[PDB]
């Protein structure tokens, strides 16, 4: 693996496989619980784990909702976004 | 005492459709009347056993279900404490808790003084 230090070591793609992955939910609770907090330190947001456990009514209860919401809110705090891929 | 083996006794509470707002406030929530029905004379090796079979018996009562939001519904399907709020929890303990109301008597199995808290509410273990 190339490490990541920070959320702006993943393109918004890699991210969203990251989230589905939190949702699939086919780990070990050990290892869900590792994820949600990895998740946590990644994304900076205050809601924490209610990102994903306790979503607002206004998006999507979806990966596609919370890396909208992450991607927002980061974006309006002055905080570094996703890495640009070869989309852009 | 949580680590002993006993029998399910007791009655529960009725239950309406904001249960765990109760989780962090003085009372925590009741174990639902009709849940504590489908656990009661049940044997568990321990109070980690009786949590498991408690959320599944939630994940099946469709009117306590659609108080969760999609991930929360597959962790009780499973048998798995639901997360609490990020405000209720307490470092690792990111879920909601079985505990005692009142002293377990010579009993950690009495669904009459089991109560679902959050972490925050239980914060001195």
């Amino acid at each position: 693996m190339e490490l990541k230090h920070s959320i702006s070591d993943y393109t918004e793609a890699e991210f969203l496989e990251f989230v589905k992955k939190i949702e699939d939910a086919n780990s070990s609770e050990d290892e869900q619980q590792k994820l949600v907090e990895e998740f946590i330190r990644l994304t900076e947001h205050p809601s924490g784990s209610d990102l994903i456990y306790y979503p607002r009514d206004d998006r999507e209860d979806s990966p596609e909702g919370i890396v909208k919401e992450i991607k927002e809110w980061r974006a309006a705090n002055g905080k570094s976004g996703f890495k640009q891929g070869l989309e852009h | 005492k949580r680590n002993k083996p006993g029998k399910a006794t007791g009655k529960g509470k009725p239950v309406g459709d904001k249960w765990l707002d109760d989780a962090g406030k003085d009372s925590g929530a009741p174990i639902p009347d009709r849940i504590a029905d489908k656990l009661r004379d049940k044997e568990f090796k321990n109070f980690d056993d009786f949590r498991k079979k408690f959320w599944e018996e939630v994940s099946k009562d469709p009117d306590l279900a659609k108080q969760f939001k999609r991930s929360n519904r597959k962790r009780i399907q499973q048998g798995y404490a639901p997360f609490a709020p990020q405000k209720d929890q307490v470092g690792g303990r990111t879920t909601f808790e079985l505990h005692h109301d009142k002293p377990i008597s010579q009993g950690v199995y009495d669904m009459n003084n089991i109560r679902v808290t959050t972490p925050k509410r239980a914060i001195d273990i």
